[PDB]
């Protein structure tokens, strides 16, 4: 029970040897274990049962081996369709559980971001509330955006969204939406958006003044 | 791969739900229909197993042939209709936190290994799910069906980066999903990003679509966002201009 | 609830044991891992190596629920120390009611000095019954039985089997060394109140077995301990001599993780199955 | 059925004991009905296959006084499934 | 070693119904038949009803038929008793104790209420609501000793704790049991014996306290004319 | 039905004395009986059953007896833990029954009460109600009578009183009686008095006050 796996995320390139191991607190008897593959927006399908036997319609690239508390999933060479989330499903002993999950990414060169900001719409303000969104796209993931309302940092009042990996460019994109009432918007004049990125030497700040 | 299911359903909280999982094979004689629930944002988790077979097989204890998950006893009811060749997930007392997907699987079990009497022979154990199929969507919340609020994300020189500017259409205050967005109507798509719907405060849904377009095209051609809120039947077509 | 069954007893400890006589009540299971903390396994003991003789009265006031309890020759017992029916059983559970001073039947509800129980016991076939078991007035199990055996051995770990322990003395056997219910070091006999006298032998699985002693018929509902995953390598099988029940076309019903003593159906020795513990193949 | 006295235990077994063997030859061994012997030889202990309840051999190809040494650590026909 | 624990203290209005439960713990068996008893304040006990340990069919006193039902569950070894049409005189403390068969013989076997008993739960069937007291000074008027007090009236529900000089003066203090008034409210009287020479020199104060209303009143008493 | 009664209603003795209590039923009961000791303010306990048998943990001093209709719980010597009330109880297959209850207390020389009268406070009179408080203090035995007088007129059915438990040290009792009357009625009379009769008092003592005093 309480199956676990590492690492949380991977970043590889097509045609390369890959390893994926999920560890159990207690070793399952008779090497009872099976992996699953879930392409985005699709029904997950079966790969391996028994930790060594391969199911039908599976290329020889995907295989696994081990016993006791140790297990591993082995990809001979990554392919464009091989990127997905994998779950190992410990079973037997009148109980079955699932692993957390592990996603495959594409390890490409670091890309710098583009910072954008949209002041709230006039109709939105007429509604009594303001929604300023700072848009970020075409960059390298694992970043963080900051908020400053008239040289005052904000926390607990912004909602962020993320984009899935692009098919061609392989980049990410965010939409950090900061929610504030019309009265709060009028209480302050200067509004700024700042982002911290690994690939950026210094953070980039984009700001605008009310009205 | 033999699985057909009712399309997405929207229900009020605290109601008696019901969802059927028919098999195209139409032979539920040696099929162990499973039930795996997977809410968005995290991994999936097993819910229950139903055996069409007699008491001869069941599971190790030999109890009822509908052994449930770890935290789904009574709160779910799993049933089969072999005569009609249909499955079901007879429900009761919907909660607000049961949004997600509900799958079906053949789940051919694993024979018993170890020690057992002659009476307890052929007493299978869990372990497979094999081929899955499509899925369903149940979404329940206090909010009622409402139309979308489309606001133009007005382009500006502030949002302009080089030759390609930044703009889009903001959709907010709608339920239930989905909202199909065709940004710029019949316009070529290049870098357009449509982020997934997000549950904001007050139990409401919002979605944004952003497209990067040349500055000259903005003045020499028009952009209209076409949104079809089918669940509320509301259909709107909003145009974005400087 | 007949007018020939003694019922003299004082629930002096206010433990409510007498309620289970009338209406069943679940037994608190959390106390068993302590109650059976001195029921040692048959494996950890001494080894007999010499001639075997009917032993002598073993008086050590031991606990009467463990299988290796060595009862003593008994007989007449006053009728003021027994509550609930007294089960003193031939290999099949049978009950003996209260009698008068000289054996004539009595119908006084056991509330009289004259009424007394007689338990003069000798081994079958020529005798009457092996051992007795009842609960006295204040609610403690008591037992009787014919002399146990003197297995002998070296050291202070002598066994003195009260039952059929094939191990530690291949010649020990039930019909010649039995004392009480325990057919083997694992399995009891089953009678209506078994859950009363022996408190938490409640998870035992029940088996259908039939036995022969001196050319007579017997049907026993032996209720024998178990659990899945327990090692049952070949050195963990006790001789439960008995007549099998012909469970299937070519299989026999045996007590769990044990074996009986009979030649194969044809040209064969004992053939035990590796995983299905309670089956001995006829011919193999 | 025979027994094996060793390691402080008694457990059943099918290999004949020395008291149950009377006459032996170079290759032909006979035994009292009710067990199947085996022989320690050249650091190899093989189960002497039996062709009748009384006669046994090691190898039926060619056939179809204290000379042999037996042992009681011999699991033969001991738990044969079907 | 068995421990019986009841519910908490309860307050309700006339005409409603009250439900009281108690659970056994630490017993060799799981489920014990439980029988309840009742005593009106300053009165001899009275047996309400309970679960027979011979057939488990609940039996009530001849004056509670219908008015009271008894139900129990085997899962938690808990027993339930609910009332109906509470008259004002049902105010009392309710005890639950095991109905254990101890003596047995003579073609029948008799049960008894056996130690231990529950701690006790108090039901106050009145129509009034939380009200604070009305403290007045019992000003003394002779001889070598003087009697005075602090009169506390019109308070509900119980209890009220009164301390003299914040507990400094505790010799001769007489606290009287509270009484149920005709208005559904309660009264009190407290008197202490003290020498007359200290009447006009030592501070005399009553620490009137009322937990249900969380009202603290500290009235000052002077000698009367 | 079955009605169990005890006689006397209260009993008195001293440490080391021999006391007897009587419990009698309306219809003959063979031996089905049991005596519970109920401390004041605590849970009751069992003492004997079958009318003769002791209970485990009960000191052998307690010794019941009897059969048929009359029974008794006789104690050879009293102890400081014996001062309580004993509810002779009957039991059977269906119902249970209790008796009114007997009380046993210390024996002490008679003590006269100290009668004091407190006129109603002005605050409650302003509320529209008059409640004259009448007090008896440090008396023994429990049995005593109090009467009300207003302008020499008798009053009944309009007063309430409270009684305390026996004093632990002086072994006396205290009593307070309140006379409830309307403000108009209170202002309609001049003289208020309590008449108290007690055994230790040779003659009744009358404590009276005048309005506005
Ligand atoms: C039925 O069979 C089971 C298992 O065969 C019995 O449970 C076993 O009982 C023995 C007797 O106490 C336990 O041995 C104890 O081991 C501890 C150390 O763990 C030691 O300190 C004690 O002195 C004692 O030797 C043994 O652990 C236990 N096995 C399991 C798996 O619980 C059981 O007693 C039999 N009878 C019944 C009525 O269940
Ligand atoms: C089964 O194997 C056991 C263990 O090898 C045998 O136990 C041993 O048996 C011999 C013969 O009886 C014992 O020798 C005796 O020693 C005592 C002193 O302790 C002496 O007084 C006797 O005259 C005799 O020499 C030996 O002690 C004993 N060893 C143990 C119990 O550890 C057993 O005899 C074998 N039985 C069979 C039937 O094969
Ligand atoms: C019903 O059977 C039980 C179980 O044997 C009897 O209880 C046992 O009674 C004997 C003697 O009456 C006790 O022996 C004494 O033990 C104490 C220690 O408690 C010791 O100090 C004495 O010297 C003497 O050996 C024995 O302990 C006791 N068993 C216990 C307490 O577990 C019971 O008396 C029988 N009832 C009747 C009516 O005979
Ligand atoms: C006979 O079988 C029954 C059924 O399994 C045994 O009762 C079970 O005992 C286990 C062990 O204590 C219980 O699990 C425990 O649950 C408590 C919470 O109640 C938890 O705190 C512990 O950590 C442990 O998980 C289980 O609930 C209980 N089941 C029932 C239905 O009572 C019983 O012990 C067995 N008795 C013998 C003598 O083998
Ligand atoms: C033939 O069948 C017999 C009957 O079980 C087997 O005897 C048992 O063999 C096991 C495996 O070696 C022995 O386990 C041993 O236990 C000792 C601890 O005493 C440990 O140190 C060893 O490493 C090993 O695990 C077991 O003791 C033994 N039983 C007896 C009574 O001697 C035998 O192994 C089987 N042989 C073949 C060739 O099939
Ligand atoms: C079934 O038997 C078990 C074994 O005793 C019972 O658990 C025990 O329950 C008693 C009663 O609650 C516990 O005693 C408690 O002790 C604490 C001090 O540690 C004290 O503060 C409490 O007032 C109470 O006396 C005892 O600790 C507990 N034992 C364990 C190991 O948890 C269980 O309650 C029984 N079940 C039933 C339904 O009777
Ligand atoms: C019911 O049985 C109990 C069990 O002991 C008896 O209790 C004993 O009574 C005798 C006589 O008074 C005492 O000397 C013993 O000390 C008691 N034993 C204990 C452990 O306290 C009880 O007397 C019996 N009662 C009846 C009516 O038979
Ligand atoms: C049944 O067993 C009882 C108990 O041992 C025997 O009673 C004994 O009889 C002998 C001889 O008559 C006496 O010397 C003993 O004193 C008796 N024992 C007791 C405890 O009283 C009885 O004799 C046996 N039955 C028969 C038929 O012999
Ligand atoms: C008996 O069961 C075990 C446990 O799985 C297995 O390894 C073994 O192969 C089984 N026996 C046979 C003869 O297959
Ligand atoms: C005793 O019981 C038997 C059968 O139950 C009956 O015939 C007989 O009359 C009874 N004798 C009595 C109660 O004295
Ligand atoms: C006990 O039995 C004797 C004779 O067996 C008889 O005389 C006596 O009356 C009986 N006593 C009781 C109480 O039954
Ligand atoms: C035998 O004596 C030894 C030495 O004191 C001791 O360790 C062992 O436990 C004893 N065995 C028995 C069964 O009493
Ligand atoms: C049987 O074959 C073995 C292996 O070749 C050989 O050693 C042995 O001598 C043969 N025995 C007979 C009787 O043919
Ligand atoms: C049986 O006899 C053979 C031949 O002498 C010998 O090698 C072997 O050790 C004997 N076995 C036993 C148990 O005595």
């Amino acid at each position: 029970l309480t199956l676990t796996q590492s690492p949380g995320t991977l970043s590889l390139s097509p045609g390369e040897r890959a390893t994926l191991s999920c560890r159990a607190s207690q070793s399952v008897s008779n090497n009872y274990l099976a992996w699953y593959q879930q392409k985005p927006g699709q029904a997950p399908r079966l790969l391996i049962y028994g930790a060594s036997s391969r199911a039908t319609g599976i290329p020889d690239r995907f295989s696994g081996s081990g016993s006791g508390t140790g297990f591993t999933l082995i990809i001979s060479r990554l392919e464009p369709e091989d990127f997905a989330v994998y779950y190992c499903q410990q079973y037997g002993s009148s109980s079955i559980t699932f692993g957390q999950g592990t996603r495959l990414e594409i390890k490409r060169t670091v890309a710098a971001p583009s910072v954008f900001i949209f002041p709230p719409s006039d109709e939105q303000l007429k509604s009594g509330t303001a929604s300023v969104v700072c848009l970020l796209n075409n960059f390298y993931r694992e970043a963080k955006v900051q908020w400053k309302v008239d040289n005052a940092l904000q926390s607990g009042n912004s909602q962020e969204s993320v984009t899935e990996q692009d098919s061609k460019d392989s980049t990410y994109s965010l939409s950090s939406t900061l929610t504030l009432s019309k009265a709060d918007y009028e209480k302050h004049k200067v509004y700024a958006c700042e982002v911290t990125h690994q690939g950026l030497s210094s953070p980039v700040t984009k700001s605008f003044n009310r009205g | 791969q033999l699985l057909e299911q009712s399309g997405p359903e929207v229900k009020k909280p605290g109601d008696s739900l019901r969802i059927s999982c028919k098999m195209s094979g139409d032979s539920l004689v040696t099929t162990w229909i499973g039930w795996v629930r997977q809410k968005p944002g995290q991994g999936l988790e097993w819910m229950g197993i139903i055996n069409p077979g007699d008491s001869s097989t069941n599971i190790y204890p030999g109890d009822s042939a509908t052994r449930y998950g770890p935290s789904f006893q009574g709160q779910v009811t799993i049933s089969i209709d072999k005569s009609t060749s249909t499955a079901y997930l007879q429900w009761n007392n919907v909660k607000a936190s049961d949004t997600g997907i509900y799958y079906c699987a053949r789940h051919v079990p694993v024979p018993i290994s170890g020690t057992f009497l002659w009476r307890e022979r052929e007493m299978h154990d869990f372990g497979y799910f094999d081929d899955w199929g499509q899925g369903t969507l149940v979404i329940v919340s206090s909010a009622s069906t409402k139309g979308p609020s489309v606001f133009p994300l007005a382009p500006s020189s502030k949002s302009t980066s080089g030759g390609t500017a930044a703009l889009g259409c903001l959709v907010k205050d709608y339920f239930p999903e989905p909202v199909t967005v065709s940004w710029n109507s019949g316009a070529l798509t290049s870098g357009v990003h449509t982020f997934p719907a997000v549950l904001q405060s007050s139990g409401l849904y919002s979605l944004s679509s952003v497209v990067t377009v040349p500055s000259s095209s903005l003045g020499t051609q028009t952009y209209i966002c076409n949104v079809n809120h089918k669940p509320s039947n509301t259909k709107v077509d909003k145009k974005v201009e400087p | 609830h007949i007018n020939r069954t003694a019922l003299n007893c004082n629930d002096s400890l206010h433990t409510g044991f007498l309620a289970a006589l009338f209406y069943t009540h679940k037994f608190n299971a959390s106390g068993c891992p302590e109650r059976m903390a001195h029921c040692r396994p048959i494996d950890e003991f001494a080894q007999g190596w010499g001639p075997i003789t009917y032993a002598e009265g073993h008086g050590s006031d031991q606990r009467p629920y463990c299988w290796h309890y060595a009862p003593r020759q008994c007989g007449t017992i006053p009728a003021s120390q027994v509550c609930g029916p007294v089960y003193c059983f031939t290999p099949s559970p049978v009950v003996v009611g209260t009698t008068d001073r000289f054996g004539a039947p009595t119908y006084t509800w056991g509330e009289n000095e004259t009424d007394v129980l007689i338990l003069n016991n000798t081994r079958p076939p020529q005798g009457n019954w092996f051992g007795c078991t009842w609960m006295n007035s204040t609610g403690f199990t008591k037992t009787c039985g014919g002399p146990p055996c003197n297995i002998g051995g070296v050291g202070n770990n002598t066994l003195t089997c009260p039952t059929d322990c094939f191990r530690k003395h291949p010649e020990a056997t039930y019909t010649k060394c039995g004392s009480g219910p325990w057919l083997t070091p694992r399995c009891l006999v089953d009678y209506p109140y078994r859950l009363w006298h022996y408190p938490c032998t409640v998870n035992f699985t029940i088996f259908k077995v039939r036995m022969y002693v001196g050319g007579v018929e017997h049907r026993l509902n032996a209720a024998c301990n178990w659990t899945r995953g327990e090692r049952c390598d070949l050195q963990d099988r006790d001789r439960s001599e008995l007549s099998p029940l012909l469970l299937s076309t070519t299989e026999w019903q045996i007590l769990p993780c044990s074996f009986t003593t009979l030649p194969a159906l044809s040209t064969g020795l004992i053939h035990l199955h590796q995983n299905i513990v309670d089956v001995q193949y006829l011919y193999g | 059925y025979e027994v094996r006295n060793a390691s402080g235990l008694y457990h059943v077994t099918n290999d004949c004991s020395n008291a149950s063997i009377v006459y032996e030859t170079t290759d032909m061994i006979m035994h009292t009905p009710g067990c199947v012997p085996c022989v320690r030889e050249d650091n190899s202990s093989r189960c002497w296959v039996a062709l009748t309840p009384t006669l046994a051999a090691r190898n039926a190809s060619v056939p179809t006084p204290r000379r042999h040494e037996t042992v009681q650590d011999c699991n033969c026909s001991i738990y044969p499934g079907h």
